[PDB]
Order: structure tokens, then C-alpha cells, then sequence
């Protein structure tokens, strides 16, 4: 999972 | 006679201020599949505070990050809504 | 008397800013899992009703004007609007592909005295987009 | 498993960010005027997102400022109701 | 898709409001604010909440007041309330001597902070202002 | 009718  | 000019917005926003808001490379963002899959099944029949209430909800429950990153491993994230509407909102009839 | 009225010939417009690559020098990287998104946001909001346009890879001049020029279309005929931002993000600001713009300005066009064709209509903005670096651990 | 820490709150805003809020010296503040109403007559029947959108509602449209200060005539006035709860909420049963 | 209300306590309502205010800050008083205190603490006793008044807080206060309140326990309440009368600007809000930050005040009932309210709805009710900006209006 |  990644950030935005 | 008069209307304030800041009246009747509705922002949905996917986390809370000060926080980031995750995305999935494979799947999409949280905020956006749950999002469309709330949308898909009661868009038509539920008021717009219901459907954003039950989107929270979704990525709140449904959702926990995975990464090789521990400081950014098993995470959580609430979206937030905000709500100038001075009516109830159903997208039918 | 509680519900907005809906009794329009169409539903009305649905902006789509899906944002994937940016400038190198915001220091942003390509927001992968975007696209998907916007296609799943697409198909659910044609489905509702929306006449939907999508737009990509957008500077904050490109949304900034995009978003006042919508706000000077004829709504008239209209039940409400929807614009959906897809984008990196901090607090009360999102980025184009060279920068950002306050969220603020971005959503100002569309005040009852700039689009007097949409008072006393809704106005909604779906926002992806982080709003600082703070994680949440959870509890229980 | 886990819940976001900032999950199943509610603020209601008398206004939105970056205005004033208005005060009757005689009366009180347009907001609680107003909450205080929508309560009184809908507080056991209604979903709080309905009180609060009806709060809106007769805080844009039945409020309207005087003042012999010209700066501060005729404006008014939008609450602003910032959801981050996960269910729908009932005073009652 | 309802929060469960099922307990024996709707829960604890805390009114801070707050009139007047040490010359130092420049603030003015608050009229009005006392008629509104009233009408709220009747509301929401009605509605079940065991509602307390406190007038004219410090920041410390205020801090401490709700700090308190999170560390209660509320296993047997459905909700918590809070209702913030005074003068404010963006994300903050002004005691009797001085401002401090919305957020700390909140910040105390946050799920890992208070469990017994952990799925539990946390309500804040706030009559302050956010700016120096009026709504002219339109039509 | 002041402001807060």
C-alpha cells in the first residue's frame, strides 16, 4: 500500500 | 430573500485533516472502492449522508495497510465528510 | 419540502481530475492504482445519472480553469454537481502535476454569488488526496 | 480487528472555516437559536445528519444580520457539520 | 447500520460557556451566550444527557475539564457530548485567558485514548467563530 | 448583532  | 454563498457544498474527503490517505497500486484507494461499492448497491435509494456514513464505516472495518515498511505497516484510515447541504440528497425521481 | 429537488431534465455534470504523474521537482511520485479509480468513479457515476468527463495529469492552472469555466456553463437545467479530485495532497491543498493549489480556490468558482445557476443546488467534491503525513494505528 | 483512533466523531460548526458566527445580544447565537429548535421538535424522531442539515437550513434561510455598522449589515450566515461516524445515530430506544 | 443506544446512560454532556474574558486578550463579552447555555442544557437533558455548565473557563480549564471527562468511564453511556460557547478563530477557541487549540480538546477521545467510548459516537457542538470573513449572500 |  502507498500514500497519497 | 437571501441564500449564503457557502451554502449547499458536501465535501467528502477520503481521510482526516493531518493524515494521509491510502492507495493500493493493485486495487485502487480505500476511499474509492468503497466508495463505488456502496454507490453501486444503494446509490439509487439511499440519502447522500447515509451512502458517506456507510463508506466511512467501510474503510474504517474493511481496510488495513500492508507494507515491508514497518512505520507504515498495519495502518488505519476514517474519511471525513463535510456537510453544508441544507436539504436531503437522493440521486432519484 | 426536506429533499432537494431533482425534478430536472438532467441530473448534471460530473468533473473527474485524475492525476497520475507529476513534475519531479514537487518532489511527488506516479500515484499507481489512479487509473483504476477513475474508471470504477466513471462507470458508477454515469450509472447515477452524470455526464461524465474525465480529465488527466492536470496542472493547477489547467484545474483551476477547468473548474471556473464549468462554473460558468448554464446549470439552469440541472439537479446538482459532482467534481472528483484524484491527486496528491496536504492540508487544505492538492497537487497538480506542477504544484498545488488550495482546495479552497478550487471549489470558490462554484459559491452561490460566482454560479448562480447552481444556487440552491448541491455541490459536491470527492477529494483523494492525503492531508498531511500522520498515520493512524488503530486500536483494539 | 481495529478501529482508526479518529473514528465515531462529530463536530457541528456554527460556521465554516475561515468565517464569523453570529451573536443576538437579546436572543443568542443563530446556531444554538436554531439547533435548539430542530431539537426541541425532532430530537427523539430524526437521524442527527437530518437535525443538523434542517439546522442549516433555518440558519441560512430565517437569520439575516442588523447592524448600524454598515461592514457587518444584512450578511449571513452557513453552519458546518463535519461527520467522521460510522453509524447512523438516534437519540432514542 | 445504527450506533447501538442500548445502555443504561444516553451519556455525560459538558457545556462549556464562556461570557467574559480577561481584559489581556482584547476579547469582548460574550451577550447573548447565557440564553443560549439555558436553552441547550434543557435540550439535551431532554434528549437524556446528564449535562454540567461551567462558565467563564480558562484554557487550563477547559483542558482539564475534558482531559477528566475521557478519563471517566463510559462503558455504560451510549455517547458523549460537548458544547463550546466563546469567541474563536480557525481551529481555535478562546478561554477566559487566551486561546487554545480545538484539537487538543478533542484529542483526549480519540479510540486509544478512551476505550470506554471506543465505537461509541463523540459529539462537539461549537458557537465560536472561524475567521474574520462575512457571507454577504446572494439573491 | 456582534460576532463571535
Amino acid at each position: 500500500d502507498e500514500v497519497d | 430573500y437571501k441564500i449564503p454563498v457557502e451554502a449547499d457544498f458536501l465535501f467528502a474527503y477520503s481521510t482526516v485533516p493531518g493524515y494521509v490517505s491510502m492507495r493500493s497500486p493493485g486495487r485502487g484507494s480505500w476511499f474509492v472502492q468503497a466508495l463505488c461499492s456502496i454507490l453501486e448497491e444503494h446509490g439509487k435509494d439511499l440519502e447522500i449522508m447515509q451512502i458517506l456514513t456507510r463508506v466511512n464505516d467501510r474503510v474504517a472495518r474493511h481496510f488495513e495497510s500492508c507494507s515491508d515498511d514497518p512505520h507504515f505497516h498495519e495502518k488505519k484510515q476514517i474519511p471525513c465528510v463535510v456537510s453544508m447541504l441544507t436539504k436531503e440528497l437522493y440521486f432519484s425521481q | 419540502t426536506y429533499q432537494y429537488n431533482m425534478n430536472f431534465e438532467k441530473l448534471g455534470k460530473c468533473i473527474i481530475i485524475n492525476n497520475k504523474n507529476f513534475d519531479k521537482v514537487t518532489g511527488m511520485g506516479v500515484r499507481n492504482g489512479t487509473d483504476k479509480d477513475a474508471e470504477a468513479l466513471f462507470k458508477c457515476f454515469r450509472s447515477l445519472g452524470f455526464d461524465v468527463i474525465v480529465y488527466n495529469d492536470c496542472s493547477c492552472a489547467k484545474m483551476q480553469d477547468l473548474l471556473k469555466k464549468a462554473s460558468e456553463e448554464d446549470h439552469t437545467n440541472a439537479a446538482c454537481f459532482a467534481c472528483i479530485l484524484l491527486s496528491h495532497g496536504e492540508e487544505n491543498v492538492i497537487y497538480g502535476k506542477d504544484g498545488v493549489t488550495p482546495i479552497k480556490d478550487l471549489t470558490a468558482h462554484f459559491r452561490g454569488d460566482r454560479c448562480k445557476t447552481l444556487l440552491e443546488k448541491p455541490k459536491l467534491f470527492f477529494i483523494q488526496a492525503c492531508r498531511g503525513t500522520e498515520l493512524d494505528d488503530g486500536i483494539q
